[PDB]
């Protein structure tokens, strides 16, 4: 939400003597205490944040000072006189008093009209309003720079709609816009996308666990329509020969069909078909039975090949060979894939191959993936074009299993049972692939491409029991999409969008902090000590008051089990010396500009870098423009005085000294330090002297006391004041003239221009281009 | 309200229904005890039959 | 009468934002091409703050 | 002056373990089957402990 | 009917129901072909297909 600033933040103050002979204009930005021995850029930034807060510049804003104007009584003058800045009436009064001192006549009518019309608002070619007012240099520069930096992100509504037109899904309803919002609509949106890959790469399993848990909590509640388990069991029992008097293998298959954990397996299937690489494995019993063979066949046939790993494939083949080929686990421990396949095929079993799923491209662009096309695997290894399984000989393979002989030379019990089970599972998958495909597509629309290609399941938390797999494929349910489910999904889509944006912002802030704070590490001790101490200080500072990091990031770092501070500390340590690109946001540029101007123009903020101390009996060139009596300001520090160079001493050497009397008998220039000072310009005439003494001598060292000048104006013919200045004061301190001080005579240099955008612009708070279906 | 949910989940936690449970139990009940000792030596016990069929 | 309920009173508005808001308030009394509902967002980013 | 071994075999410059294939080894242990005939979940438990 | 330039559009759910297909056929039969866009025509055919 842009903030419309109604008034220009000038800081001009007019100071005039009681006589009125002298007058001056000053910029008030305040005094900021600057330390020595520490880096200056860091303090400059710390002060720049507060300076931006003072000027109403830090937060995004636009200028709305166009309407602050009036019109003159005279009918010729149609000019719009602006009311902001230093009012020309004040300068008129000061100039009138100054001319009243010198017995000059007051300002004439023509001169009054010339002066009172200096501040004016006029239209610009494109509709903006330019206001020319009296203002300081620093405020003008900082305000204009901030205006430009924030204007870099304001774009027309049509351009934004064009930028985000690729990602709008087909089903949702377009949003009508008022014609004004089309002709004059403007939106403030940041359009740079922060990569989430640093966090995902640094701590992969935490992010994977968090996203998988959220996705499965969402998926588990999808309504389904399922055939009764008892009905399917009756159908299978009739298909084979099932009797209650005699033990059989079909009874073993149909004695542990459980639908209790169906939603979990459904969510696992959606996750497998959604991501690029999501591994799942099953642990079979120590003594394999027909359930294990059924589950292994189901995994190989209907789970995607990418989901099954090579070790899982070998384990499944080993279990199948143990059951169907008169062998033990110790026989096939050293056996490879090819030997297992040949052994199983020699006995007549053809289901020894993995099958690659077929990708389908999403209709619209994946979120947070500019200029990219997303894809997802079709469930159950069914080709969308052919509407059947990828393996085109599946019926022939089932017939082969039916006619084959496994575990018994005579009798087709195992073959018939397995063939019936596989045929039932194939029919269920062929009937129900569509709804699972739709659900996989929709839930794939929620994750970006970085998460699609990066997230992996390494904790092994989401496995499927063999009983659950065979039950899930035998009694497959038909996924039903209700309106409530779609509404909940839309709400979660909004939640995921917000959380991704917050994660990106947190990552960018952390990258900036780790680049600014911690340097390179070395094999030497003491370097490790310094790094540990700096890490502790950084963690303690960032976590105090309002935490720098968002709550969702703390959650994803904590999900491992850490305290929240420990996880962030580890992540920050892992990011030291990165090469990840970062984006310079407008606020960073504004702070850098203000800090650079703080470092350069030191006089505006109440600190200088060199001072001079010399006795009163040595004459000194001084800045006599203002009219101060015994002015402590010099236009520039004298390079040579009385034909000899002025001695320069560093603050450290000066403090270390022990013969300060001899060196002070001549006077010297102190440097290599940041001298903070202040002054109080008093309107009357009086002796100009410091609040405290210049110097303090201790047996430990010598220091310079705080500097506070009491500046008084000058009347030349005053023997009392002249004698007091000549005799009472024995030593004087000189600093370079502050740049905020400016004479009244050259007031035209305070004229400055500010541009405000057209008032016809209408701002859209919600730039969404589409409506929810219901 | 929890009792109704538990009874309903009983239907889905197993592939049997009370009708089929009664039908299966009608086959092995009293079967082992009625036969003679020699035949009892060559037929499964009632607990064994229940384990096989359930 | 041209309108059952006027789109807005011309005297009340003072800038374009006012007329946009008045249209958004009065749109319920007119035949709408798309009846408004919740808006759906597809791209959203947060910049770093001071 | 002296020298001491960095505890836990961590290079300060790499800020990681000396072995550059720890994650691959841990996943290899996690997905592997060790004693199929006797015992279960040996590999998963060892992988969790190692991680 | 009165104005030829005015068009009619309709948005269906991700998984169409027999109501969605009923509306699609009812739009193609009992509404002017001039008031149904080509893109909207493709959408209705796609909804019938899925």
């Amino acid at each position: 939400e842009l903030i419309k600033v109604p008034t220009i933040p000038h800081n001009l103050v007019l100071i005039q003597s009681d006589n009125g002979k002298h007058a001056l204009i000053k910029e008030d930005l305040g005094q900021w205490p600057v330390e020595t021995g520490i880096s200056l850029v860091n303090q400059a930034g710390v002060f720049a944040v507060q300076l931006a807060n003072k000027l109403g510049i830090d937060k995004p804003f636009v200028l709305d000072a166009g309407s602050n104007y009036f019109t003159d009584t005279s009918f010729i003058d149609t000019r719009k006189y602006c009311t902001d800045g230093l009012s020309p009436r004040e300068i008129q009064k000061a100039l009138n008093r100054q001319r009243a001192y010198y017995d000059r006549p007051e300002l004439t009518i023509s001169e009054n009209k010339t002066l009172l019309s200096q501040s004016i608002i006029y239209p610009d070619a494109d509709g903006n309003d330019v206001s020319i007012i009296f203002s300081g240099a620093m405020s003008h520069a900082i305000f204009t720079y901030a205006q430009s930096q924030w204007n870099k992100n304001i774009i027309k509504l049509d351009d934004y709609i064009r930028e985000i037109t690729l990602t709008v899904p087909k089903q949702y309803r377009p949003r009508r816009f008022k014609e004004i919002e089309h002709t004059h609509g403007y939106v403030y949106r940041e359009l740079n996308q922060g990569s989430l890959l640093p966090l995902v790469d640094a701590n992969l399993k935490e992010s994977s666990s968090y996203y998988f848990k959220k996705l499965m909590s969402s998926i588990s509640n999808v309504p389904v329509d399922a055939r009764t388990l008892q009905s399917a069991t009756a159908a299978l029992a009739a298909d084979t020969g099932q009797a209650v008097n005699r033990a059989q293998h079909v009874s073993m298959l149909t004695n542990r069909l459980t639908t209790a954990n169906a939603p979990t397996v459904r969510a696992i299937t959606v996750l497998t078909c959604m991501f690029k690489q999501f591994r799942i494995g099953m642990t079979y019993a120590l003594d394999p039975n027909i359930m294990d063979v059924a589950a292994a066949t189901c995994m190989l046939l209907f789970r995607p090949a990418q989901s099954i790993s090579d070790e899982q494939y070998r384990y499944c083949l080993q279990t199948m060979a143990v059951f169907l080929t008169n062998t033990t686990y110790d026989i096939v421990n050293n056996d490879t894939i090819d030997v297992l396949k040949m052994k199983l095929r020699n006995q007549g079993w053809p289901f020894v191959e993995r099958y690659n799923a077929v990708e389908i491209d999403m209709s619209v662009e994946p979120l947070r993936s500019p200029g990219q096309v997303g894809r997802y695997y079709n469930p159950f290894n069914i080709d969308p074009l052919t509407k059947k399984h990828v393996e085109d000989r599946l019926e022939e393979f089932i017939n082969q299993v039916q006619v084959g002989r496994f575990r018994n030379a005579s009798g087709n019990a195992v073959g018939t049972t397995l063939a019936a089970f596989l045929r039932a599972c194939r029919d269920k998958t062929s009937a129900n692939w569509r709804g699972y495909s739709v659900l996989v597509s929709r839930y794939r629309s929620l994750i970006p491409n970085e998460l699609f290609e990066s997230l992996r399941n390494i904790s092994g938390e989401y496995n499927i029991n063999p009983q659950d797999e065979h039950s899930f494929f035998f009694a497959l349910a038909q996924i039903n999409a209700d309106d409530e489910f779609i509404g909940a999904i839309d709400k979660e889509s909004a939640e995921y969008l917000d959380e991704y944006a917050t994660l990106a912002r947190d990552i960018s802030n952390s990258l900036t902090l780790v680049k600014a704070a911690f340097g390179p590490l070395e094999r030497t001790s003491g370097s490790i000590i310094n790094h540990a101490n700096n890490l502790n200080k950084v963690i303690n500072h960032v976590f105090a008051d309002k935490p720098l990091i968002s709550e969702t990031m703390l959650k994803i770092l904590t999900i491992d089990g850490t305290t929240g501070k420990d996880g962030y500390r580890n992540w920050l340590d892992k990011l030291v010396g990165h090469n990840y690109p970062v984006y310079v946001e407008p606020v960073v540029n504004i702070m850098n500009f203000i800090s650079a101007r703080f470092v350069a123009d030191s006089s505006y903020f109440g600190y200088t870098n060199e001072i001079m101390i010399m006795p009163n009996h040595i004459n000194v060139p001084v800045d006599d423009r203002f009219g101060f009596r015994d002015s402590p300001f010099c236009t520039s520090l004298p390079r040579t005085i009385m034909g000899n160079d002025v001695r320069r001493i560093s603050y450290n050497v000066f403090s270390m000294m022990e013969d300060i009397d001899d060196v002070i008998s001549e006077g010297f220039i102190l440097y290599d330090a940041y001298f903070n000072f202040s002054y109080d310009i008093m309107t009357t005439d009086g002796v100009t002297r410091l609040k405290e003494d210049i110097l303090i001598v201790t047996d430990t060292g010598n220091d310079i006391k705080p500097i506070h000048f009491y500046i008084y104006f000058e009347n030349r013919n005053d023997k009392k004041l002249r004698y007091e200045s000549k005799m009472n004061v024995s030593y004087r301190l000189y600093i370079k003239t502050p740049a905020c001080l400016l004479p009244l005579s050259d007031y035209m240099r305070a004229q400055h221009d500010y541009v405000s955008p057209s008032s016809s612009r209408v701002y859209i708070k919600d730039p969404a281009v589409v409506y929810t279906r219901s | 309200e929890k009792q109704k949910l538990d009874k309903l989940k009983l239907f889905e936690t197993s592939p049997f229904d009370p009708l089929t449970i009664k039908n299966n139990q009608d086959v092995v009940d009293k079967l082992y005890a009625t036969q003679s000792s020699s035949i009892q030596e060559v037929v499964p016990t009632k607990t064994f039959a229940t384990e096989l069929q359930f | 009468k041209l309108f059952e309920t006027s789109p807005f009173d011309p005297l009340t508005i003072k800038n374009n934002q006012d007329v946009v808001d008045k249209l958004y308030a009065t749109q319920s009394s007119s035949i709408q091409e798309v009846v408004p509902t919740k808006t759906f967002a597809t791209e959203l980013q947060f910049g770093v703050t001071s």
